RNA sequence: UAAUGGUUUAAAGGAUCCGUAGAAUGAAUUAUAUAUAAUUUAGAGUUAAUAAAAUAUAAUUAAAGAAUUAUAAUAGUAAAGAUGAAAUAAUAAUAAUAAUUAUAAGACUAAUAUAUGUGAAAAUAUUAAUUAAAUAUUAACUGACAUUGAGGGAUUAAAACUAGAGUAGCGAAACGGAUUCGAUACCCGUGUAGUUCUAGUAGUAAACUAUGAAUACAAUUAUUUAUAAUAUAUAUAUAAAUAAUAAAUGAAAAUGAAAGUAUUCCACCUGAAGAGUACGUUAGCAAUAAUGAAACUCAAAACAAUAGACGGUUACAG
């Protein structure tokens, strides 16, 4: 199955912001990966202000850096990765939404299809 | 009864694609794609994998 | 001067009779005065607020189809992107 | 001496569907005596392909959101709350109410929205995932394998019960304050059970479209809705739904593709009251549920419509 994780990563260290969210993927994608998974895309959105403050555990945000992930991988272990998505206090909101291969293999994220590139193969032309 | 345990247990087997694929025909495509452009490694080998992945 | 709502600006390569230099034509304007209403499903924005900020309040209600204009489709897709949206911690 | 009947509203559709028997009913052609046989694909099915969000339904698991209540603080001051107006044994000087923060807990699901739809019905609209089901059209395949369905089975709102958790709000009962001739009521305050969850029991609702299911057919229009084209235009064709109807039916109201024309199968009704009562039986922890009489009394009783009268009934004028 292929799945869209929209995770919000928080923002602690001003200085590089990114810090986060580069080691949040590096995780995620090892665990797919060891998993006898794939990985598809980790598209960066930016950091952006929440609507709201949000607040995760007990610490309240402002705003975070939004990232998307496209993956390849079974329902166990995406239900893993919920899983360790949900018990970490770096993620502040987490997301996975399944993308249908019933008509095709290669499929863009939803972000890039709504852009109008239906797959990756248009993404790379 | 012997039919639905052997059924399941091809459906179980290892390298069982889903989408009505054979592992045979799809390493035969695959070499003959790269055939084909040569006529026109290790990289080959992780395309093949994620191939595997996605389709197992 | 005068109220630009009292007076009628024909437009440049435009034909015209004279009944556009009255209030008339003032009267006939007033009561006669996108990306969803197009084959994009509108499902796939789920992850971008801007675009489908556009089509609820600026209290956040979701826009009846009566004002947002799109088919029944379109409308139950947008619905469920907003919402989807709402709940992922977008919007 | 009326069934040459009925069941939306007069008595009467089973809550729903699944399905057993049926001494119920049920396609086509040919041959031989209603059957047998061989053939056929129009009903009913199976598997693919293609298109579409098969998004909605069911179970499970994982999340979100506004608010409420309580607790603690901060500053600030004398009232607050409720009502038609007031008052309450437990609002406030022990600093309340209001405001601003911070913690905690339950329950619920604003807009979209039409329940459009999905589901057999009951139900079901905050988000995501897993699993299961559900669409249309083509291709191929089976060759009547179908319909209905007594008994039976399954599911079944709200209330209720048995255990164990939970209990913020609401709130039977109870206790008080009002109102009143009186209050046993409507209104106000505390508020137990219940409402929530887990495992069960129970199987009833105006469980309603007050309308059982299937099949064949019958004149139009307008909308959508969903496909298939053809080049926004064909006011594009083919389906379903919705709305208004023709005909038909009907006591009419009205129904309207069924309450029409027909066929098949099942359920049910036979004046009112006694009575969904008593007794018995079965089931259930119980509450109860199912089944379901008779005597006695009467010439009633009901439905639709008509014209008034009336209304602490609307609007318009004068
Ligand atoms: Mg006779
Ligand atoms: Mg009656
Ligand atoms: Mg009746
Ligand atoms: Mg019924
Ligand atoms: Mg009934
Ligand atoms: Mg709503
Ligand atoms: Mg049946
Ligand atoms: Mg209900
Ligand atoms: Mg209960
Ligand atoms: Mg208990
Ligand atoms: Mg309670
Ligand atoms: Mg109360
Ligand atoms: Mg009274
Ligand atoms: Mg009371
Ligand atoms: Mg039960
Ligand atoms: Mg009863
Ligand atoms: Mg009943
Ligand atoms: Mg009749
Ligand atoms: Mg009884």
């Amino acid at each position: 199955m292929l799945y869209e994780l929209i995770g919000l990563v928080r923002i602690t260290n001003s200085n590089a912001p990114k810090l986060e969210a580069k080691e949040l993927s590096s995780t995620i994608g090892k665990l797919i990966i060891q998993n006898r998974g794939v990985v598809r895309d980790i598209v960066p959105m930016g950091i952006r202000y929440l609507p709201k403050i949000m607040k995760k555990d007990q610490e309240k945000h402002f705003r975070a850096y939004h990232f998307l992930m496209l993956f390849d991988s079974s329902a166990a272990v995406q239900s893993e990765i919920l899983r360790t998505l949900k018990k970490d206090p770096r993620v502040i909101r987490s997301s996975i939404v399944k993308v249908d291969l019933d008509k095709q293999l290669d499929r863009a994220s939803s972000l890039h299809r709504s852009l109008g590139k239906k797959s990756i193969l248009e993404l790379v032309n | 009864t012997p039919f639905i345990t052997r059924i399941m247990a091809e459906l179980k087997e290892p390298l069982v694609l889903s989408k009505g694929y054979n592992i045979e025909e799809v390493d035969k495509f695959l070499a003959a794609i790269e055939s084909a452009k040569r006529e026109r490694i290790e990289k080959l080998e992780d395309r093949r994998e994620a191939i595997l992945r996605i389709l197992s | 001067k005068i109220d630009q709502s009292l007076s009628k600006k024909l437009p440049k390569g435009t034909i015209y009779d004279p009944f556009d230099f009255s209030m008339g034509r003032i009267h006939l304007d007033r009561k006669y005065q996108d990306i969803m209403k197009s084959g994009a499903n509108p499902l796939e924005f789920y992850a971008r607020p801007r675009i489908l900020s556009r089509y609820v309040t600026s209290t956040g209600r979701i826009q009846h189809r009566d004002i947002t204009g799109l088919s029944a489709k379109n409308q139950r897709r947008l619905s469920k992107a907003i919402r989807r949206c709402q709940a992922i911690g977008l919007m």
